[PDB]
């Protein structure tokens, strides 16, 4: 696809906003310590303090807490300039950093039983015990092939999730040259990143006596796989979004909503 | 309207009460006075509640206790028989109602329900246990608390209600040790307890005992 975007005032202030946010110069902020600390650690993300975004900023805060996806975008994008800043050397052996929430929600601070379709597309605080876990599994990011009868190496992008919605176009495994001359995989050079799924439940001490629990499914992405186990009492932060069915004529219209976390934390 | 009529001559009757009596149990010879106790107890009293404080009800419970022979069960058949609403259930096992309330798939229709107990289920009626003494654990404490409380509360499969149980118990049994101890108290000379005792305003005792006009009569029969 050849379409670009020249102009968009909404975003380029956002990033603006977040380059002024994440300076810590002229301010008694840490996050520059934080940094060097994230450099230092070989870790490849950060956890900003909600409170002190909206005491710094109001508006930022309120657009991040009512529009997550965007906004979140423009974080980790203000991220990578400033690490390619402080480090170009380091910025380059990860592709993209991500950013963690922490603070009182206030408001949107809500449990399992009351979590509705009114928080869709928002940064939700939940509280819970984990039920079910699943097997750690990889999944491939960008695939590498070398063809013996030419001599020559491919390589293919994969972008699944960084989109909202997939086509049939996308996704295809090539196996075969542009004159049928096979192709052998070389899983050396291939890209891999984790996937872990887990289930939250209600705790029972929370629960109104003589009813019923309810659940909540989450995903682990690549950085938060080993940081739950079943029988634990956590609290994850995260979006709450809904999931697009695989292509159909007929839809009954009911999505299946999961919350993708960003932050777990072990009370 | 007219059958309104026939029952206000026959109140005027003097003997209306001897006449029903005699009418309840055509079948079984003798126990006039387990017949004459029925009558009371198919009749029933008014209960009274000054206020929303003080509840007593008037329902008579009847319990019997035999020995073997002396046709018990006949009279909790007739006693379904006529009453319009009256369940009977046994506590020996394999009933066909049960004593307890449950939450099931219904095997026939193949549904989610709630199947209250038969104390439930006879709502202003007679509820009947034959084999009182075989009863289990669960059932003596359904009926300890539904006649005492006159309700009955459920906690089970996220369900949590109370409902009403304004139902009259009539209930038979045998003795301890197969036969009736004279020596002995009601209580000592049945597996019961005194607080379900406690609760049955008619105790009626069956003894069986050799008499051989009566013995002659009954063969008859
Ligand atoms: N006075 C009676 N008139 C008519 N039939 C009688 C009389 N006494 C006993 N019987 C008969 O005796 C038999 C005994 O069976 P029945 O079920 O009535 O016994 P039961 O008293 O309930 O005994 P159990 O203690 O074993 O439960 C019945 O067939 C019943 O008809
Ligand atoms: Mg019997």
């Amino acid at each position: 696809a050849g379409t670009v975007v020249l102009d968009d005032v909404e975003l380029r202030e956002a990033q603006r906003d977040y380059l002024d946010f994440l300076d810590d110069e002229e301010d008694q902020g840490i996050y520059q310590s934080k940094v060097r600390e994230l450099i230092s650690d070989n870790q490849y993300r950060l956890i900003v303090n909600v409170n002190d975004l909206r005491r710094k900023n109001e508006k930022r805060a309120n657009r991040l807490l009512n529009n997550a996806f965007e906004e979140l975008v423009a974080f980790q994008r203000a991220l990578k300039d400033f690490v390619a800043s402080i480090d170009a050397t380091y910025a380059k052996q990860y592709e993209e950093f991500y950013v963690g929430l922490e603070g009182s929600f206030g408001s949107k601070h809500v449990s399992p039983r009351t979590l509705t379709s009114c928080f869709l597309s928002c940064v939700v605080c939940v509280e819970g015990i984990v039920t079910k876990c699943s097997l750690v599994r990889p999944k491939v990011v960008r695939s590498v092939h070398y063809c013996p009868a030419t001599k020559k190496t491919i390589e293919r992008r994969y972008s699944d999730l960084t989109t909202l919605v997939a086509f049939p176009s996308s996704s295809v495994y090539p196996t075969k040259d542009e004159e049928n001359n096979p192709l052998e995989t070389e899983y050396g050079l291939s890209v891999y990143k984790d996937h872990q799924t887990i289930t939250i439940q209600e705790m029972p001490e929370k629960a109104p006596a003589g009813q019923l629990p309810r659940s909540v499914d989450v995903i682990l992405d690549d950085d938060l796989v080993d940081k739950a186990k079943p029988g634990d009492r956590v609290q994850v932060v995260g979006t709450y979004r809904c999931l697009p069915g695989k292509k159909g004529g007929y839809t009954s219209g009911t999505f299946r909503t999961v919350l993708i976390a960003c932050n777990v934390k072990q009370m | 309207d007219e059958d309104v009529k026939m029952i206000t001559s026959l109140s005027k009757d003097q003997q209306i009460g001897e006449k029903i009596f005699a009418s309840i149990a055509p079948s079984i010879y003798g126990h006039e006075d387990i017949k004459r106790g029925l009558a009371l107890a198919l009749f029933g009293g008014e209960p009274k509640n000054p206020g929303g404080k003080h509840k007593v009800r008037g329902d008579i419970n009847v319990l019997l206790c035999g020995d073997p022979g002396t046709a018990k069960s006949q009279f909790l058949k007739y006693i379904e028989k006529v009453s319009s609403r009256a369940i009977f259930t046994t506590g020996q096992g394999a009933s066909a109602v049960g004593l307890t309330a449950y939450v099931q798939r219904h095997p026939v229709s193949r549904e989610w329900t709630l199947e209250a107990g038969a104390l439930v289920l006879a709502d202003r009626g007679v509820c009947l246990i034959d084999e009182f003494d075989k009863m289990n654990d669960q059932d003596r404490t359904s009926i300890h608390e539904a006649m005492e409380q006159q309700s009955i509360s459920i906690s089970k499969a996220g369900i949590v209600t109370s409902l009403q149980a304004r139902c009259t118990v009539i209930a038979a049994a045998n003795p301890i040790g197969g036969r009736y101890d004279p020596s002995l108290t009601f209580s000592e000379n049945v597996d019961l307890t005194e607080p379900i005792i406690s609760r049955f305003d008619i105790l009626c005792v069956v003894r069986d005992t050799v008499d051989p006009v009566q013995d002659e009569m009954l063969a008859r029969f």
